[PDB]
């Protein structure tokens, strides 16, 4: 085609979890907040230029819940297979000491949307300036997620993104340091 | 927290050729990742896909109300809301900042890469290309593919497996559609 | 404008 405009759902159980988004060809347009119930525009400028009622939203969830149960009865109970996340650590431009830049973390192709992900710097973990995306649809229907932590490039600071995930035996880290 | 999760899926999907001229609407529903019933605006009914999903699209076939709605999706849903978010979607262009620096494959090799860094571009679709003296080349060419970077932009890096002489002029060429002709950077040994 | 949703359908029982 020539582009893809998706409003994807899911309800997870037992956590009851639910997530409402739009993507348009692999990026996300919105997300439901589902607690506040309101309408979150991935970039600032989206919602100068167009509206969502959040509220809808929680109407979708609610029978996604409901479906949710008469399918896991029709399957007899048959659970999720965990599928571990792949891991990517990258920065967003050219690095250049002392030269504010970006780091990436790409967490993909990973199944049930439950995720723990923290930034650590020489170690220890760091919460000053981040920020993430919700789960985010594939087009095999697993989902990707990303995570971003600005930073001032320097020698004496070394970088990881720790992941954690029920299919992982382990938490997964990905590492980052100059050069 | 070793519980067994089970897991809902629903993508309603709007896939558009040529602007709005043609249009073609998905109702798609999912257990776990298996899709297990489909309403495709092609076939104007719902569609077990698997087993698991043949009572729905046998009770949802039932009810002209839902048939009716689901076949006029394409109108109110896809093309409504193609019109509403199009000038900051469809319409999105932002041009690729390029940068060109040696490398080596190895810490104490002398310089046997030269990558291209092209940074912060939207759309997705981008060709880029590596030339030396103004002849293309094709060998020894490796990239990370394009990437999402998850905030309406994309990067890739290209590089060109060689050793710098002096003398020669390597030079990036970039394609894309927030470009009306070919970016280049240029770049030399004794720069 | 305000973008539309579309309603996910109710499941057989
Ligand atoms: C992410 O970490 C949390 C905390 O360990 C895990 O969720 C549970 O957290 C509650 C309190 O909020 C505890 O009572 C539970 O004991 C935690 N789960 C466990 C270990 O049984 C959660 O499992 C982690 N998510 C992952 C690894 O995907
Ligand atoms: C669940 O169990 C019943 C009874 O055996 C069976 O009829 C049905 O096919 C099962 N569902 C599956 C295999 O998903
Ligand atoms: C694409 O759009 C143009 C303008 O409406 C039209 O001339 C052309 O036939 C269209 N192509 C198809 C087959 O939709």
């Amino acid at each position: 085609e020539e582009h893809v405009i998706i409003q994807a759902e899911f309800y997870l159980n037992p956590d009851q979890s639910g997530e409402f988004m739009f993507d348009f060809d692999g990026d996300e347009i919105f997300h439901v907040d589902m607690a506040k119930k309101e309408t979150v525009w991935r970039l600032e400028e989206f919602g100068r230029f167009a509206s969502f009622e959040a509220q809808g939203a929680l109407a979708n969830i609610a029978v996604d819940k409901a479906n949710l149960e008469i399918m896991t009865k029709r399957s007899n109970y048959t659970p999720i297979t965990n599928v571990p996340p792949e891991v990517t650590v990258l920065t967003n431009s050219p690095v250049e000491l002392r030269e504010p830049n970006v780091l990436i973390c790409f967490i993909d192709k990973f199944t049930p949307p439950v995720v723990n992900v923290t930034w650590l710097r020489n170690g220890k973990p760091v919460t000053t300036g981040v920020s993430e995306t919700v789960f985010l649809p594939r087009e095999d229907h697993l989902f990707r997620k990303f995570h971003y932590l600005p930073f001032l490039p320097s020698t004496e600071d070394v970088y990881d993104c720790r992941v954690e995930h029920w299919g992982l035996d382990e938490p997964l880290l990905k590492h980052w340091e100059f050069d | 927290d070793t519980r067994p999760r089970f897991l809902e899926q629903v993508k309603h999907e709007c896939h558009f050729f040529n602007g709005t001229e043609r249009v073609r609407f998905l109702d798609r529903y999912f257990y776990h990742q298996e899709e297990y019933v489909r309403f495709d605006s092609d076939v104007g009914e719902y569609r077990a896909v698997t087993e698991l999903g043949r009572p729905d699209a046998e009770y949802w076939n039932s009810q002209k109300d839902i048939l009716e709605d689901e076949r006029a999706a394409v109108d109110t849903y896809c093309r409504h809301n193609y019109g509403v978010v199009e000038s900051f979607t469809v319409q999105r262009r932002v041009y690729p900042e390029v940068t060109v620096y040696p490398a080596k494959t190895q810490p104490l090799q002398h310089h046997n890469l030269l990558v291209c860094s092209v940074n912060g571009f939207y759309p997705g679709s981008i060709e880029v290309r590596w030339f030396r003296n103004g002849q293309e080349e094709k060998t020894g060419v490796v990239s990370t593919g394009l990437i999402q970077n998850g905030d309406w932009t994309f990067q890739t890096l290209v590089m060109l497996e060689t050793v710098p002489r002096s003398g020669e002029v390597y030079t990036c060429q970039v394609e894309h559609p927030s470009l009306t002709s070919p970016l280049t950077v240029e770049w030399r040994a004794t720069g | 404008s305000a973008v539309r949703l579309r309603s996910s359908v109710p499941g057989v029982r």
